[PDB]
């Protein structure tokens, strides 16, 4: 039979990938370090790549791709942008942003800034980090100079972007949100978009005077703990499609579902040179969270991509079968949910 | 990208293109050790041969 | 003109010169029996082949090559095989007994009584030199005196020779083909004892020889024969401007100048193409942008790695055969659009490129096809340390539990050299990590 | 690269002889000592185990040694039993009435130093000795007093030689005398100090393979040294053929014991048949890892595997096997340890076995070795704690005390196999 081993305790999606391949009786689970396994369900730091493929007999997979870091990191996230001409700085989906170390673009940030204080526009930037975990470390400010003090407090890189001061606001609440979008990339490197997404809420209306209030503006599950519009600051599509349709004369199809379909072929085609497991030793797939901002012209701008997503509780089911189906078994084979984004 | 020193013979070329700029232990010591591994051998023997001797 | 030495140790380093100098007789007109019909200067002269062979009054052109094994049966296959001819008998030496897959045993305990004969029998070579320019040292990293009795040979080497350039065409371990498992042990404790004598060392993983063979050549099971022929061309690719006409790595030095930038460092990543089956009665002959991209693909590494997530360091193209400099740029020019290419920020964004005219020789009835053009790629890439990491890790399960370690403290070797070698090699690849990641 | 075979008491000359049998079949040697074979790959490694006498003779390196002269009297007239070279037979009279003091201390000391000038007479005139290998049962007097009072002059005289036996370890199933587990274990205490490779041949899994898979309903020990012989014809074939991989005593040793003292194997053959029928390459492979066809009856599945060596025999896919092989880890991916990276090899050679088109043959270092060592232990304290039988021994100068030390000794390894098999 089939062989895995299991490097992260931690994650919610490989725990019940793991449950099912049990529950197939052709899948045996081995100990953390057994280098003789089919499969390894990785561990989100320093995976080792380079000890996988050399053990003669074995087809190996991983539930990784080594250099997806350069998309999932929002300083790196950022260069990437800039610095590819496949990306462009041409690109209009993704919000201005600068990286800022405590290379850098201390200087051109407050370049742009100047034209906007010169200009009166809409001047409010957000700065975070990657290594602001979960709700901790970010500043919404107004001031250009009251951005760089809060980054130079803590010792490690940040991102300043444009704040999105024209958000598309849901009816009842005036209130803001963000899509998350599931992607899986096989090992052929075939973009598959998992059908179901979520809208994560806000619970308290959207206030464009005061930033100080990180609440209304700060759509994460973790933040908002509430709940008297939907079950856990979460709707689904069919609901949001319904809502579009019923305030908007529109679906979600049309006015979001394609830019965000053409966003995320945009970026996973971009690293594909870099990243494919086409032609090597050990092949790869990854799971990826893709966070979307709408705005009230129902543009869609990307926000960041997570290379370790969690799921929404009533989708976990189904998104990890799909996992096992076209991920796993595709490769290991026993004795669609999935939107398949066709590229090059 | 240029191309730097070109080199021609009859049995070929050699040449440089550039697509950017940029941006010990003696003798005597060998022979210690070799005859530091040589005693500890020697002494390792001799507790055998002294063990089956008893 | 300037002489180099060739020195082949243990079974794989014995049986790999084989196939090399079998090779380079083809390619210089050289039969069996040393004659050399198109040398018209009889019994002397200077040119480029004249590096790697002497001449006797008689007009042998022989090797200038030692061969060194701890026990008798795979040099008597020389002094029997279809090349006797060409070697003096003071060239081949055996000992009785072997090394039995332990590097102390090849180091210290036999090394230390074949070590001045080895010696000698070099000297005698080196006497034969008007300007020496160094040595040449083939030898697996596993087995007892591939590892053992090299490192040994390396250190009195630099004593001897002080001011001659070293290189290593080294055979790293692969449990498909044939391995001990204490080979980890031996690859480990020969890295650290030979690193400060080695000046530029290739290392040829057996793993991606034996799937080149297989995938390529459509061989089910390769023979060492299938592997040390496939490892004589890429030599033959990497010493072919030692022994002929050309201005690219001319002499040894030239090596450690082109592609070794920090001394310890010193492992560069060949990678060769093409390798087509000689039974495959259709084939369809690759172009110079073909075989040239094919030097970006991991499976045709000589050490399976992935160069796109390293930096590289210095980077040579070694063409041989139906190429012009017009092509191997306009290749160049569309794979770096094209590929990950990274070079440190402190090293030119560049290659140094060579051409040699005369296609591949293959050896005839052998399993190579004959190609209208080839190329090897040296490529100095931080991502030859996987092979490092690969390597560390399984010394440290094993070392964890001190398994197998009596038969080295057996004969004579002390414990603290096992992680005094250990040590060194986290510092390699501590070095890597520094050079190679941001 | 020679090696001295030595044979000793009743069980060592009966397998010995049957093993000499068997390899001078497969090296085309007839009873006269007359090489009649068809293949240069049967001569080519001879000198292994046999020199060359005047007019093309091949005469084995043996030395057969017994305390009686019953078992050598047979042998000579054996089928085989011209070949061995007369000067090499060294037997006294008195026997060892089956008392690892009489074989150690008394009557065998008497004879040792006679075996000691033929092993000597051998040894000088090789060109490279590798080691010796020592045929003999645990159970008795003659080879296991006297064979480990051999081995330990052996050692002094040659420190530096690997030392292998071929030991039988008594079970009460197959059993002679209530003193076999006093004489075993008074044995396996001279074996851990004093060998590198001890294949273990339990005569508990021999009887059980003649009668539950053989289908003998009533075993001889005729029946159980058919299986010895052709097990070690299988563990010997890669210092005995042209196979690549170039193996002698020392390489195999330094590839198989980890710790100098875990140096006691389980080895099995497959086939083992109740033939004709061909024998493809997975059932090969299943047959030679499972419990049924090993030879210490231990089961594998109650322990972890440190090395294991597997030899196949005959012209099959090599492709094929090293794809069973690689199966086979799979299935049983909890029974090797982990922190011996690639603890298993697989070697072929093209010569087959007399009878059979292919064969296999497993050597296997495993933790569940102590399994033979505690019935030992068992056996001895059962009988030691009330003293019973030990007159016997005492009357032969033994003290009580070495009675203790070699029980405390085994018990040692026993519990030194339960590490490793957790770490
Ligand atoms: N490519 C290749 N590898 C070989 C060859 N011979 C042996 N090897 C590899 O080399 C390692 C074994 O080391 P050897 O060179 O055979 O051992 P040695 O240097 O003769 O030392 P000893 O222990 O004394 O026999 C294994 O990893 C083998 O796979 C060969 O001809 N070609
Ligand atoms: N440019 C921008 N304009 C408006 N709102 C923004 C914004 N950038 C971030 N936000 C808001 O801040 C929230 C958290 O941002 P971000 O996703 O970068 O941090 P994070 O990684 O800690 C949570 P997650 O992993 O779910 O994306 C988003 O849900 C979004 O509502
Ligand atoms: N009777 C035998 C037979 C063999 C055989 F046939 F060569 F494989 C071996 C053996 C040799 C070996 N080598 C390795 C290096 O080449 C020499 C033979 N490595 C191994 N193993 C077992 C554990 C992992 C390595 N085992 C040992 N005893
Ligand atoms: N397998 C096998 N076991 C034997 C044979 N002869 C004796 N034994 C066993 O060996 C032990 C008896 O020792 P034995 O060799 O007869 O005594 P010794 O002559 O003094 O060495 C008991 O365990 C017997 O079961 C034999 O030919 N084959
Ligand atoms: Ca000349
Ligand atoms: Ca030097
Ligand atoms: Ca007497
Ligand atoms: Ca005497
Ligand atoms: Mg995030
Ligand atoms: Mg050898
Ligand atoms: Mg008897």
């Amino acid at each position: 039979m089939y062989t895995f081993v299991v490097r992260d305790e931690n994650s919610s999606v490989y725990a019940e990938v793991s449950r099912l391949l049990l529950a197939t009786g052709q899948w045996k689970r081995l100990r953390k370090d057994n280098p003789r396994f089919n499969l390894m369900l990785g561990e989100r730091n320093r995976l080792p790549f380079g000890r996988l493929g050399h053990e003669p007999g074995l087809v190996q997979l991983v539930n990784y791709y080594r250099g997806a870091d350069k998309l999932c990191r929002k300083a790196s996230l950022v260069k990437l942008i800039k610095t590819s001409p496949e990306l462009s700085e041409s690109c209009t989906w993704f919000p201005e942003s600068y990286v800022i170390y405590p290379t850098d673009e201390r200087e051109v940030f407050l370049a742009a800034y100047n034209r906007r204080r010169e200009g009166r526009e809409g001047n409010v930037w957000i700065a975070k980090s990657s290594a602001g975990a979960k709700g901790e470390g970010i500043l919404i400010s107004s001031e250009a100079s009251e951005l760089l003090d809060f980054i130079d407090e803590q010792g490690q890189v940040h991102v300043i972007q444009k704040y999105l001061e024209k958000p598309l606001l849901l009816e009842p609440g005036h209130r803001k949100f963000d899509i998350r979008s599931w992607v899986l990339v096989d090992h052929l490197y075939n973009i598959y978009l998992y059908r179901e997404g979520v809208l994560r809420t806000s619970s308290e209306p959207y206030n464009s005077a005061n930033f100080q209030d990180k609440t209304c503006h700060l759509t994460n599950h973790c933040i908002q703990k509430y709940g008297r519009y939907e079950e856990g600051n979460e709707m689904f599509f069919e609901e949001f499609n319904q809502y579009l349709m019923d305030a908007l004369n529109t679906t979600l199809e049309n006015s979001i579902l394609l830019q965000i379909k053409h966003i995320i072929r945009s970026c996973l085609m971009c690293i594909e040179p870099a990243i494919s497991t086409k032609h090597l030793h050990y092949q790869s797939f990854q799971l990826f969270g893709f966070d979307f901002m709408v705005d009230e012209e129902l543009k869609v701008w990307l926000i960041e991509v997570n290379g370790a997503p969690a799921c929404a509780q009533k989708l976990y089911a189904e998104l990890c079968q799909g996992i096992v189906d076209v991920a796993i078994s595709s490769v290991f084979p026993l004795a669609s949910i999935f939107i398949k984004l066709h590229h090059h | 990208m240029e191309v730097i020193e070109l080199n021609k013979c009859t049995s070929g070329q050699s040449f440089e293109v550039i697509l950017k700029p940029p941006s010990d232990p003696s003798l005597e010591e060998i022979q210690k050790k070799l005859e530091a591994a040589e005693e500890r051998r020697k002494y390792q023997e001799a507790e055998l041969l002294k063990h089956l001797a008893e | 003109m300037r002489e180099c030495i060739s020195i082949h140790v243990g079974q794989a380093g014995v049986q790999i010169g084989n196939a090399c100098w079998e090779l380079y007789c083809l390619e210089h007109g050289i039969q069996p029996d040393g004659q050399m019909p198109s040398d018209k200067t009889i019994g002397g002269g200077d040119d480029s082949f004249n590096t790697f062979f002497s001449e006797t009054g008689a007009g042998k052109h022989v090797p200038r090559a030692v061969f060194v094994d701890l026990e008798p049966t795979v040099i008597d296959e020389v002094r029997t095989g279809t090349y006797r001819q060409l070697f003096h008998p003071e060239q081949l030496i055996t000992g009785k007994e072997d090394a039995a897959n332990n590097y102390a045993r090849g180091h210290y305990t036999i090394g230390k009584e074949i070590i001045d004969l080895v010696l000698d029998r070099i000297r005698k070579l080196a006497d034969q030199c008007t300007g020496l320019q160094g040595f040449l040292v083939f030898h697996s990293f596993g087995g007892g005196t591939g590892s053992g009795f090299t490192s040994l040979l390396m250190e009195r080497l630099s004593v001897d020779y002080g001011k001659k350039s070293k290189l290593e065409f080294s055979i790293y371990p692969a449990p498909q083909v044939s391995t001990a498992v204490v080979e980890p042990y031996n690859s480990i404790l020969t890295t650290h004892t030979t690193l400060e004598h080695s000046d530029c060392a290739f290392m040829v993983d057996n793993e991606a020889i034996y799937d080149i063979c297989r995938r390529n050549l459509d061989i089910e099971r390769p023979t060492y024969t299938n592997l040390n022929r496939l490892i004589s061309q890429i030599v033959s690719s990497i010493t072919a401007s030692l022994r002929f006409d050309g201005a690219l790595n001319v002499d040894l030095t030239e090596f450690q100048t082109n592609l070794v930038p920090y001394p310890r460092i010193h492992f560069p990543l060949a990678t060769y193409a093409p390798v087509i089956s000689a039974e495959k009665a259709y084939h369809e002959q690759l172009s110079v942008a073909e075989i040239t991209n094919a030097c970006f693909e991991p499976a045709n590494q000589m050490v399976k790695c992935d160069p796109r997530h390293g930096k590289y360091m210095a980077c040579c193209l070694l063409y041989r055969g139906d190429v012009v400099p017009k092509d191997v740029n306009a290749a160049i020019a569309t794979i770096k659009t094209k590929r990950s290419i990274q070079f440190v920020d402190w090293c030119p964004t560049g290659f140094k490129v060579g051409i040699n005219y005369q296609p591949p020789t293959v050896v005839p009835g052998g399993d190579l096809a004959k190609v209208q053009r080839a190329v090897c790629m040296l490529s100095n890439t931080t991502a030859i340390a996987e092979a490092w990491a690969r390597l560390d890790h399984k010394f440290d399960l094993m070392y964890a539990k001190r398994a197998f370690v009596h038969w080295y403290v057996g004969e004579g070797m002390e414990e603290g050299e096992f992680s005094e070698a250990r040590e060194d090699m986290a510092a390699l690849e501590k070095d890597y990590e520094e050079v190679g990641v941001d | 690269r020679e090696i001295v075979h030595i044979q000793a008491g009743q069980c060592g000359n009966q397998i010995g002889a049957k093993f000499w049998e068997v390899i001078s079949d497969e090296h085309g040697i007839d009873p006269t000592g007359s090489y009649h074979g068809d293949s240069d790959l049967q001569l080519e490694r001879i000198n292994v185990y046999y020199n060359e006498a005047t007019g093309n003779k091949y005469v084995p390196r043996a030395i057969l040694v017994d305390l009686e002269p019953g078992t050598m009297d047979s042998v000579r007239s054996g089928p085989f039993g011209q070949i061995f070279r007369p000067d090499n037979f060294v037997f006294g009279q008195s026997g060892a009435g089956n008392n690892w003091a009489k074989g150690h201390y008394t009557e065998g000391a008497e004879l040792v130093d006679s075996v000691l000038d033929v092993v000597r007479k051998e040894s000088e005139s090789c060109d490279c000795l590798q080691g010796f290998q020592l045929t003999h049962s645990l159970g008795g007097g003659t080879g296991s007093g006297m064979g480990t009072l051999l081995i330990s002059k052996i050692r002094e005289e040659y420190p530096d030689r690997i030392m292998n036996t071929f030991s039988v370890m008594p079970s009460p199933k197959v059993s002679d005398t209530v003193v076999e587990p006093y004489n075993a274990t008074l044995s396996v205490h001279q074996l851990v100090e004093n060998t590198d490779e001890t294949y273990c041949i339990d005569n508990e899994a021999l009887y059980d393979i003649c009668f539950r898979t053989l289908k003998l309903t009533t075993p001889t020990y005729g029946d159980l040294n058919h299986l010895v012989s052709a097990t070690m014809s299988g563990v010997t074939t890669c210092l005995r053929f042209p196979g690549q991989l170039n193996a002698d005593l020392r390489k195999l040793a330094v590839n198989m014991v980890p710790f100098p003292r875990l140096h006691f194997f389980m080895p099995g053959f497959a086939p083992l048949t109740s033939q004709y029928r061909a024998l493809t390459v997975p059932e090969l492979t299943q047959q030679m890892f499972d419990s049924k066809n090993m030879m210490a009856a231990c089961d594998p599945r109650h322990g972890r595997y440190l090395t294991v060596a597997a030899i196949f025999r005959g012209r099959m896919s090599m492709k094929e096997v090293d794809e069973q092989m690689l199966n086979v880890q799979n299935k049983n991916s909890s029974y090797f340890v982990e922190w011996i990276p690639n603890n298993v090899k697989t070697a072929v050679c093209d010569i087959p076995p007399r009878g059979l088109k292919m064969s296999a043959t497993f050597i296997g270092n495993s933790t569940a070795i102590q399994e033979l060592f505690k019935r030992i232990s068992e056996q001895f304290t059962a009988m030691f704690r009330r003293k019973a039988f030990l007159h016997w021994y005492t009357g032969e100068g033994m003290d009580e005390m070495e009675f203790t030390e070699a029980e405390s000794n085994m018990n040692d390894l026993v519990s030194e196999y339960q590490q490793y098999q957790d770490a």
